[PDB]
């Protein structure tokens, strides 16, 4: 009831990062202490991260196991976004903003964090965990995958918003809006995938797999908490960051059809701020 | 986040469910007053301030030194008498980011409105005090507004040139190709636009000293010319931008219209230039047929006939090309090439569609040469002459290259103060003045033409404003009649001006005597039909105001025969972009694109609503998009009749015309008098 | 040295089935003969079949073994573009010219046919057999996807490239055309990555390689030869499209790095009217 | 697959494990048998030859009108009693591809050798019946190869100029840089290579008429050169190629180099643009030492000092621009822009190493100008001038631009007949006859410049392949005594025809007075030194010849003194490439790249070895990738010595070396007075 409207909806939603100059950023971006410059660079890298892995492995696994050559047909076109367009368009901002060698800094800084390889590991051990014609495994990585979309990206996007709001960096902003907007409804594709193989279960297995997904968001949660602190706490806004994440998990569960685990809190507004061709016939000659 | 852009933002908090425009006059008043009278600099009296500028290399000394102190002083308080204060933010927040002179580190503001005003009329006068003041008069009421460029320029040391439109022809050699980039190099270097006709250039394929399937084709010095181009930007500030026409009829025309498609090769597009393609009847009269078209390659109908293709009458030569073997054609669709351009002018908007039938019907200058191709706004129409830009040590054979410079009737202004007359008159004097002055050091066929030809360009601006303000529909019969009028009354009076001032140097333009104008059937239509208001509502409109009749157009006539014309082109209706806001008025004769205008500046965003734009006229000024495409052809063409060069005609288009849509507006232009098409802009 | 290239080149061919209005192509499709609507439907057919493969198996399973963040992109990109784009249009260009029974009935016969089968499963066969870290077997792969993109599908791009340079179907002749210019891309670009691994072989292992594909080419060559005259000698045209298929054979051959194995022939006309570092030392300025 | 082309490929198939290379002779055989013999035109007589060559628009009757048929017919029989026969079927097949004059649809062959060369010895006689049979023997004997433009196009109506090397100067303004453009493309119309001098060019970022920042560099101007080139490629027949120099000093060096590495954007990108640079002792003296070097703002030291960055003395000048306040400079690492040019160099061959200070610390018309830049070769090392070009009316400063007409000595022939003297003075009077009738009217400094310094470029070719043929290994020191020897006496020879020619016509070359040629100081090593052979072996060869001794050198310079010298610049070794297969020689003096060469012609593969190859000197004909580049540079630098202008230096690397094994051999060449690198070849 939903694959075709999605369809439509991400294909209608293409876009490439060079249609945005990012030349208008320069002195905003110049304006910015070390200490923004730092967490800002870190943010988008981490976020680099997540969407080549997401591109790289995570949609083209889900595409092979889920039937139908229209469901294939836009969780290929998800996976093509995640790594030829948006992980591609961070590389486009930090080429902008950055010397080469805080570039390649920025890039061994990855490799080496613990939280973000931690998340990778977490993430994408449950995508090759899939198994043929087990839908089980499959729901599993679906969740993961629900959670990546909707709940991991958050703790990056906040600070792109946090400045897009207050009229700073708005061409950089612009970019993580339409990243977003992709996302948010990825996040929503997903998880009426992963609603389908629930729904076939019996009640005893609908209760594991709430386990399974409480669980494993909480496990994700704790590890976010402390990358969040690690990245926040030299600009500030680590318990700001901490509701948006929350706020966002919210959001990942509500996908999964699942009812809300955190209580709601009051968010930055500055944040929400940042939120044919037809022939020509014989009488068309003449009037 | 400054307190007048605060004031101007609240233009769009609607109140009692009503747009606040009274917010506009609190935010240019603020902005005033906390911005631009802190950043004046300061000057006891006119004579420190005139010093220091003189002094420090702003303003030139020679046409200063015209004029006693004391009359200078004179016209400066005749500007500063009318207490002018602009009636909105915008246009006073345009004036002073690009017309009001800074100091150079551009931290401080050395002239005001006035300032300014007065200096472009001191630099018309060119010493008459009294001459003075009456331009001070006609720009201070905002009856006339000098172009961009003049406005700009005038009187400053630093300035560029006054003028700023300039059409280059192309002769088909080596040696006029590369002084065609470099002349297009050079005037881009003084910031005027250069339009270049590429319809010489024998076309992709053919041969050079019976070498065959040698030359490059006209894409080949269209790259040439975008990267010369993109080289000459100006500082960069302003891109530079330039033109290229091609004939529909030349070969190269499917390769001409590739350079602009999307999907076309890297090392094909040309990203800074222009197109225009230039379109006979001879091609609408196929299309319609949907008879099989053929393209020619130039350089054989010049080996043929020793003359050029564009250079011959396509409409009598077009059978006699297609019968001779020894010119080489290939076949087309004329109905697929119409439904490409229609395409090319969605995706892109281009190109402009010049059609040469309806510009040289009318084109009083025929014996110096038809008018070939147009410039890069699409509104200049006349005849030139290729150079002949011989090797090195040997003897230039220099042509006729197309320049003007331009000024702007408020339309408004001039129907509220009643002085069509005398504001036409005072625009052409100015208009002369600036021609006179001016002289291209390396433009040799520039330079040549305007001595020559003398040709100025008077338009008009806020005719859409003028009309809303009014209870008039854009598209009604009621706004066509007033049009008619009006420009007819521009019309007589700039030729009566162009037959005063021929009288007076007791010179004519080069050629003059071979005109439409000395013969008299340039006169015809004036002399038979009477073209008063038909309606008493526009009647009306020109109460107070002498509308000349058939006895009047004859004797203008008469008296035209008697003295000739000084100016060869008198009227083209540019589009008049920046400068429509410092006069807050709507741009050039086109409707409205939006009744407020969002723009962003640094980062705040600022709302310009429509001048005059309230909520009894809210109806009246309808969006051009809304507006059938139609009644803005027959309004466009209503008005070309009194304009002897073009008009820079928009279309805009909903993204769901197709592109039949697109070619019946383009049928219909070409079938109601339609001289050029701009730009197809899509909501 | 060439997949930024190659990026660039495929994301600005991006195109989508809408664009192309089809209607009008119901005013020449009735004026043809039976066995030209026949042989047209059926080549289509055979087309929609094996651009399917390599949209669900081909190009993910390429994708999936190559190393490379950014040549995964690319091929994820192509991915998309054959289940997003190719299949979209080839599915619209059917429901224009059949009524639903025709088409089911022409999927049955084409999805039964002897020659359309060998050819299918061959391919697939090796994509099937590719091992997880082994280069000779992906290398085959590549090989076989390179004779796809580059070779099988012309004996039916003929068809509509022949109606296309005549002034017939030229709507459906426009989708075909923009098909087949990202078809002739993928076979370019899978070659040159099939070229690199084949770079990376001993003078034996080359050899070894060059004999694999030659008598690959040969299997399927032969297939060809029977599949064109099963489908063209009802309309007369099977000696030029045997021209057709070995001038792109050697094409194919070309984008894997290797000789021409066909004598050059000229094409029908109306078918061509369709178409280290290491720093100074400061001893090295004495000497 | 032809007859012939099978015999050819029978070379690699081994035969009792040895090449079969006397299947070469009857692959040649059986090529001219088969297909020239088949495919010439036949004649009843040389009379109706000739007529039907000038009728039918192939040959320029006015140089063939200067001889009574009798001398042609004495000519032609002088050049055909030779009864020459190609050695390999790569020479009778370049020639017979490339420079025999075939029918104006290319199907028939008209020209044959002997034609070819009688036309060419006719063309250089000018009248001279003796002259036209010593320039026929001198050809045919192959002693002597003029360049490929002269070869080609001597005496044919539908010809290019017999000059292909043009080097241009760049002044820093727009009309210059147009008029830069315009040479270009003028000068690669007519096939020439042009190398342009960018140096005085303005960096990015520089003021334009006191307005800063405005200055595009020179990756703008070399974009605009780019263009010009790929528009004007020759009617496609040979894509127009250009190259560009900037000296290391000039601030765009960054972002000059930036635009030949493979990552860069399309948008800097250049492609078809050779690019070299010049870099002067104290570059190589500050990253010797690893100081922190600075790069100037060359409009920055115009205005302070009122002369060029590059018409100053670096080495002196270094210190007072960095301590000027009013010069702008930027701290740059020399070591790494050294290794920088190495790693771009090892990519892409480029660029160019010109090293200033030894090609000046040995030119002998310092006077005249320094030399600035090298051609698109790197072998022409000239004084130049650069013109002033104003605007449109104004007069222009014409300057001296550079071109010499090239011709190369076949060491390996000169050496079996003994005549280095007269081979070298007709190759001489030769180049001196191609430079008089050279006349370029769209080129007003290279017209001028050739009128006043009559520059020539004698160079040689068959070096490592007549001492492969006599057993010397080319980096064995005996390889190098014979260098110095014959180059020495190539030299010596040279000088005295020059002052021969100048005593004939009683006029030297432009400001003669002031070289080092009139001072004296240019022989004070050929007087104090002795040049003959230190080996016994390397003596011997020399047999029969007389070697110049330091009375022969003192004598020598007596005579220039009391005459003076008609060409201030004589001798420069160009690759000479193409024409090497005909002359059935190794290419210039640079080491054989292969044993046996590998082309593809159609879909056939021919193999060529190395002319004179066999089983008994395979081990002599070494590859030059396999030698040690010292060795090479010892052996140019040994040539070096004895050239007035440059040699084209390629050189060969391996793909092991890494950038430090070629910074470290182009430091050797720069302390071994080598004058430019033209290639880094990797295998
Ligand atoms: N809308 C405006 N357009 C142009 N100039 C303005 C405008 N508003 C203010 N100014 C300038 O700022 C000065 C101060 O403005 P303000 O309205 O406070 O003046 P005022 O003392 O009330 O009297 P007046 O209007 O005669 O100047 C004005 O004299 C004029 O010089
Ligand atoms: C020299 C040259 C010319 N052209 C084009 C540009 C000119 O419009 C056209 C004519 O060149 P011309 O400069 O006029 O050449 P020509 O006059 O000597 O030869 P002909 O009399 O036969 O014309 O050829 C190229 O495309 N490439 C080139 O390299
Ligand atoms: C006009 C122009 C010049 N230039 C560069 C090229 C020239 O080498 C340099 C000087 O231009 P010039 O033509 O010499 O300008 P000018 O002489 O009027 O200014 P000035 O008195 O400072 O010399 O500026 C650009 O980069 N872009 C441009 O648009
Ligand atoms: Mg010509
Ligand atoms: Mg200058
Ligand atoms: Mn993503
Ligand atoms: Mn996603
Ligand atoms: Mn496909
Ligand atoms: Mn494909």
């Amino acid at each position: 009831d939903f694959t075709q409207m999605f369809y439509n909806q991400n294909v209608k939603q293409f876009w490439l990062p060079e249609e945005i100059a990012l030349n208008g950023d320069l002195l905003t971006w110049k304006y910015l202490g070390k200490n923004e410059q730092d967490t800002y660079m870190k943010v988008l890298a981490g976020l680099t991260l997540l969407d080549t892995e997401q591109g790289n492995t995570g949609m083209p696994i889900v595409a092979e196991h889920v039937d139908g050559h229209q469901r294939k047909a836009v969780l290929n076109f998800m996976a093509m976004m995640e790594n030829a367009v948006h992980a591609k368009s961070y590389s486009n901002i930090f080429m902008t903003l950055a010397p080469t060698e805080t570039i390649n800094e920025v890039f061994e800084w990855v490799k080496q964090n613990k939280y973000l390889q931690k998340k990778a590991q977490m993430i994408v051990g449950l995508y090759k965990a899939i198994q043929k014609d087990d839908e089980i495994s499959l729901f599993k990585a679906m969740v993961a995958s629900v959670y990546l979309e909707s709940f991991l990206f958050y703790s990056g996007f906040y600070y792109p918003l946090y400045f897009y709001g207050q009229g700073k960096l708005m061409q950089s902003g612009e970019i993580i809006n339409l990243i977003l907007r992709d996302e948010a409804i990825h996040g929503v594709y997903v998880g009426l995938l992963a609603q389908e193989i629930y729904n076939k279960q019996t009640e005893e297995k609908k209760a594991e797999l709430r386990e399974f997904a409480i669980d494993l968001l909480n496990q994700l949660y704790e590890n976010e908490l402390e990358y969040t602190e690690d990245l926040y706490d030299q600009v500030g806004l680590s318990h700001d960051v901490k509701k948006f994440i929350r706020y966002n998990a919210n959001k990942a569960l509500m996908n999964l059809g699942f009812d809300p685990y955190f209580e709601e809190e009051d968010i930055n507004p500055i944040v929400l701020n940042g939120l044919t061709v037809e022939p020509l016939k014989d009488d068309d000659f003449y009037f | 986040v400054p307190k007048w852009i605060q004031l101007n933002n609240e233009i769009m908090i609607q109140k009692d469910g009503k747009f606040q425009f009274d917010k506009d006059k609190e935010a240019v008043h603020s902005y005033f007053v906390d911005y631009i009278n802190q950043n004046t600099v300061f000057f006891h009296n006119l004579k420190e301030k005139l010093d220091y500028l003189v002094e420090n290399q702003y303003y030139e000394e020679e046409f200063l030194s015209l004029y006693s102190f004391e009359d200078i002083k004179e016209v400066f308080k005749t500007a500063y008498a009318k207490k002018f204060r602009f009636p909105s933010f915008m246009s006073a927040f345009k004036f002073y980011n690009d017309y009001a002179l800074k100091t150079n580190d551009k931290k401080k503001i050395l002239e005001r409105y006035e300032d300014r005003i007065s200096i472009v009329a001191l630099f018309f006068a060119n010493g008459d005090t009294e001459k003075a003041k009456e331009y001070v008069n006609l720009m201070i009421n905002q009856e006339y507004q000098p172009s961009t460029p003049t406005f700009l320029n005038a009187g400053r040391k630093r300035r560029g040139e006054l003028v700023s439109c300039f059409l280059l022809e192309v002769n088909d050699s080596l040696n006029d190709i590369s002084r065609a980039i470099d002349i297009s190099m050079q005037l881009s270097k003084l910031g005027g636009g250069v339009s270049l006709n590429l319809s010489k250039l024998r076309a992709k394929g053919e041969a050079i000293k019976d070498v065959e399937n040698a030359t490059k084709g006209v894409v080949g010095v269209m790259k040439l010319l975008d990267n010369a181009f993109r080289y000459a930007d100006q500082m960069g500030q302003r891109q530079g931008s330039g033109a290229a026409y091609l004939n529909i009829f030349h070969r190269d025309i499917n390769d001409f219209l590739d350079t602009k498609k999307i999907s076309a090769d890297e090392d094909v597009r040309v990203k800074t230039l222009s197109i225009g393609v230039v379109i006979p009847d001879k091609f609408v009269e196929l299309a319609r047929e949907d008879k099989a078209a053929y393209v020619f390659y130039p350089h054989t109908i010049y080996k043929e006939y020793g003359q050029h293709m564009d250079e011959m009458d396509m409409n009598e030569m077009y059978d006699k090309f297609v019968d001779n073997p020894r010119v080489k054609k290939e076949k087309i669709n004329p109905r697929k090439l119409l439904e490409k351009l229609a395409m090319l002018r969605s995706e892109s908007g281009y190109p402009y569609i010049m059609f040469q039938d309806n510009v040289n019907k009318v084109h009083a200058n025929n014996h110096i040469s038809k008018v070939k191709f147009s410039n890069l706004c699409s509104e200049v129409l006349q005849a030139s002459q290729v150079s002949s830009y011989t090797d090195y040590d040997e003897e230039d054979e220099i042509g006729l290259d197309i320049s003007c410079n331009l000024g702007s009737l408020n339309i408004l202004n001039v129907m509220e103060h009643k002085s069509i007359e005398k504001t036409v008159k005072l625009a052409t004097d100015s208009l002369t003045h600036v021609s006179e002055t001016t002289d291209i050091r390396n433009a040799p066929a520039v330079r040549r033409a305007n001595k020559a030809m003398k040709s100025i360009g008077l338009g008009a601006m806020n005719l859409h404003g003028y009309l809303a303000q009014n209870g008039i529909a854009y598209e009604s019969p009621e706004a066509r009649d007033f049009a008619n009028t009006f420009f007819m009354m521009v019309n007589f009076y700039s030729i009566q001006r162009s037959a005063e001032i021929a009288k007076e140097k007791g010179e004519t333009f080069d050629q003059y005597e071979g005109s439409t104008y000395a013969t008299g059937e340039y006169f015809d239509k004036y002399v038979s039909t009477d073209f008063s208001p038909k309606y008493e509502k526009i009647a009306n409109l020109f109460e107070g105001m002498h509308i000349p009749t058939t006895e009047d157009w004859k004797k203008l006539k008469a008296f035209v025969a008697e003295h000739g014309m000084y100016h060869s082109y008198r009227l083209c209706i540019a589009p008049t972009g920046s400068i429509s806001y410092v006069q807050s008025s709507t741009a050039s004769v086109m409707p409205i694109m939006e009744r407020i205008e969002e723009r962003t500046y640094g980062n705040s965003k600022t709302y310009y609503p429509m001048p005059g734009l309230a909520s009894n006229n809210w109806f009246f000024y309808k969006e051009a998009y809304d507006m059938d495409m139609f009644k803005v052809v027959d309004m466009i063409a209503t008005i070309q009749q009194h304009i002897d060069q073009g008009i820079s005609f928009t279309l805009f288009l909903k993204d769901t015309m197709t592109t039949r849509d697109l070619n019946r507006i383009d049928l219909y232009a070409h079938h109601r008098g339609i001289k050029t098409i701009y730009y197809a802009r899509t909501k």
